[PDB]
RNA sequence: GUUUGACCUCAAAUCAGGUAGGAGUACCCGCUGAACUUAAUAUCAAUAAGCGGAGGAAAAGAAACCAACCGGGAUUGCCUUAGUAACGGCGAGUGAAGCGGCAAAAGCUCAAAUUUGAAAUCUGGUACCUUCGGUGCCCGAGUUGUAAUUUGGAGAGGG
RNA sequence: GUUCUUUGUAAAGUGCCUUCGAAGAGUCGAGUUGUUUGGGAAUGCAGCUCUAAGUGGGUGGUUCCAUCUAAAGCUAA
RNA sequence: AUGGUGAA
């Protein structure tokens, strides 16, 4: 029989590695930018979450490189469908927004 | 008989630039070159795109495969072929162990 | 019946079998099994002089570091 | 009394070896004198004495080894160092570090960034 | 690529030159050991696709393995119970007779300083992968196991023993649900 | 030229560089593999024990996937889905998975497209240097493909 | 930050025009004999005979459709 | 039942 009796320690434990990755990357927000997507199973249709990634045809709307939004911190998912145009404007409007509100540092 | 033998020395005037020359070469340095065709890929993709105008195949390649086919296309593609013996001497002439294939282009 | 084994010495080497009943002397492999729960015990690491395993751990905290301190 | 590491080095080999000699025969005379004496602490002292000539004499033939095969690799294995078995592999850094080309160009081509988002 | 050519004249295996050649293969292959090297691989083809590169390093065998678990596993465990030092790369089915199988085994030396600077194939120096035909990481062990995406491996999509413990261990926490 | 020089195969070296044994085994990955107890066979149980192989985690991992909606989108771990679907003397019992909520997120490398206007690649030996390696030279592997771009997430030839 | 330095007809990509653009075979799969499984229409796996195609093939829901491109490999959390 | 022990 297994008991979580380390829950608290867990808790501490991850709060420390949140602590350690934000001390190490604390430019970045520790997460990747994502788009917003309907989901699936029609019982859940009607709820809105994000999803992996944005999709090849909404990084050119966005009109940036994949590989640049890749280390610019947007995560893009190659291989998601556009079968909808309000996710797809909605998408395009948030990294049009992402894209204007962060500010990258030169090496000089 | 003495096919072969003339043969080989007709192509030991078109021996492949050995290690030894570039270098010399390269050294004296510090208008295309012709040569012989040695390489089995890139002697194929001349075959069956015409810029082969003559092609010896070794007649005793362990993997039999290999040499099987290049009669055929050499026969729909109209390129001279022709069956050689002296695996040795062939890659005695290209510089090299052996290449089972000794194909020619720009024959001056 | 029985006589020392050279790669154990516990007495339990068999003169007519050639072989140890304890340690599976001259076999390859260490006899050792699930079920003897003691005998593992017994025949495990740390009961005798661990001559030179004692000092691994301390070679790994110093980080296998080399040379001499030069004061 | 006894003997320093500091001036033991400073002698020559046939000096270490003389002193060697000359204190093996100290102590087989106290061994020999021992059923003499209640205490000896004489027989202690000569036997330190010996072993840090013993390890002067090791240090200086393992130093001139080290002489004879410096700059040359491939040098015998009782000079490298012992870490362990797992560190004998687990490639070096510059292997672990070695890049193919295609990710270096990629990596060059868009270099992972740095950026902060309030504005 | 004059590859293609050669795996297309492979893939009508029933051909009355591939039928010579393998009946040929065989006779030369029963003169020989059970396993023994090869200079280079009779299928250059499968070769190349599974990973063998003509650089130093890599090295053939040809194991026979008695007809009548998976051959290709088996003769993958027997190469490597012998090429201690290798790692077994891949293996591929060559030559089959009547009561025995042939497989060209391809292994990589962990010891050679050219797989050790290739960043490409200096991944197989790593320790996690001795002895990898042990564990059924290869191909063919991976398809023993049945890991695969897909209902039809859903109940061994992460090991048997695995999804057993995992689906037979009662979990508790502090605050019962 | 009844020599000689190459390639292929098989052998010898107390030649140079190394590698594998075993132990340990709570966790991992495969093979083999029982019994009592229960409504050979369901069940016990794909557990007990045995065999082989790894690390600090292992495995798996970026779909020939999940879904039938204006679709999602690596693997892994937890609540729920659920003691439901489903299976099963429909009994006794066995028994999941999509979706939903959270922890952490990173995707890449080849067979494939002549570099043929230049095997350009790489292993090893020696002399040096600023020695987890670099340069000059030599030797060897390699054309039965080592170099470079690239894997439909596409990609390449020209303007 | 000290700043040491450099190169090289340097390398890659974006937008348009524009000519091309190969999908891993004794392999999937089908039939049989076994192993395992509560496996839904004996699946997963092995032995046995056969073993196919490229705008083609695999998995599912109604004859038609939806969805991906296996039979090669690596990867911390 | 599993794995080993000695043996007129
Ligand atoms: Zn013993």
């Amino acid at each position: 029989v297994k008991v979580h009796f380390d829950q608290a320690g867990k808790k501490v434990s991850r709060r420390n590695a949140r602590a350690t990755r934000a001390a190490k990357i604390a430019p970045r927000p520790l997460d990747l930018l994502r788009p917003v997507v309907r989901a699936p199973t029609v019982k859940y249709n009607r709820k809105v979450r994000a999803g992996r990634g944005f999709t090849l045809a909404e990084v050119k709307a966005a009109g940036l490189t994949a590989a640049y939004a890749r280390t610019i911190g947007i995560a893009v998912d190659h291989r998601r469908q556009n079968r909808n145009q309000e996710i797809f404007d909605a998408n395009v409007q948030r990294l049009k927004e992402y894209q204007s509100k962060i500010i990258v540092f030169p090496r000089n | 008989r003495n096919t072969a033998a003339e043969t080989f020395k007709l192509f030991n005037k078109y021996r492949p630039e050995t290690a030894a020359e570039k270098k010399e070469r390269l050294t004296k340095e510090a208008p295309k070159p012709y040569a012989v065709k040695y390489g089995l890929n890139h002697v194929v993709a001349l075959i069956e795109n015409k810029k082969a105008k003559l092609v010896l195949i070794a007649n005793d390649v362990d993997p039999i495969e290999l040499v099987v086919f290049l009669p055929a296309l050499c026969k729909k593609m109209g390129v001279p072929y022709a069956i050689v013996k002296g695996k040795a001497r062939l890659g005695t002439l290209v510089n090299q162990k052996t290449s089972a294939v000794a194909a020619l282009t720009e024959v001056r | 019946s029985h006589t020392l084994c050279n790669r154990c010495g516990r007495r339990s080497f068999h003169v007519q079998k050639k072989t140890c009943s304890s340690c599976g002397y001259p076999a390859a492999k260490t006899r050792s099994y699930n079920w003897g729960a003691k005998a593992k015990r017994r025949h495990t690491t740390g009961t005798g002089r661990m001559r030179y395993l004692k000092h691994v751990s301390r070679r790994f905290k110093n980080g296998f570091q080399t040379g001499s301190a030069s004061k | 009394a006894g003997v320093k590491a500091y001036e033991l080095r400073t002698k020559s080999k046939e000096q270490l070896a003389s002193q060697l000699v000359d204190l093996k025969k100290e102590l087989a005379e106290l061994k020999v004198q021992k059923l003499s004496r209640p205490s000896l602490p004489k027989i202690k002292t000569v036997r330190k004495s010996i072993a840090c000539v013993l390890t002067v004499i090791n240090e200086q033939q393992r130093e001139a080894v080290r002489q004879l095969y410096k700059g040359k690799k491939y040098q015998p294995k009782d000079l490298r160092a012992k870490k362990t078995r797992a560190l004998r592999r687990a490639l070096t850094k510059f292997e672990a570090s070695q890049v193919t080309e295609k990710q270096r160009k990629k990596q060059i081509a868009f270099p992972q960034r740095k950026y902060a988002i309030k504005a | 690529g004059a590859y293609k050519y050669l795996e297309e004249l492979q893939r009508k295996k029933q051909s009355d030159v591939l039928r010579f050649l393998q009946r040929v293969r065989v006779w030369e292959y029963r003169q020989k050991n059970v396993i023994h090297r090869a200079a280079r691989p009779t299928r250059p083809d499968k070769a190349r696709r599974l990973g063998y590169k003509a650089k130093q390093g890599f090295v053939i065998y040809r194991v026979r393995v008695r007809r009548g678990r998976s051959l290709r596993a088996t003769a993958e465990e027997r190469v490597g119970r012998r090429a201690a030092n290798l790692r077994v790369l891949n293996s591929y089915w060559v030559n089959q007779d009547s009561t025995y199988k042939y497989f060209e085994v391809i292994l990589v030396d962990p010891q050679h300083k050219a797989i050790r600077r290739d960043a490409r194939y200096n991944w197989i120096c790593d320790p996690v992968h001795k002895h990898r035909e042990a564990r059924g990481l290869t191909a063919t062990g991976k398809k023993s196991r049945g890991i695969n995406k897909g209902h039809k491996f859903n109940n061994t999509k992460a090991g048997r023993r695995k999804t057993w413990k995992r689906q037979n261990t009662l979990s508790l926490w502090r605050y019962r649900k």
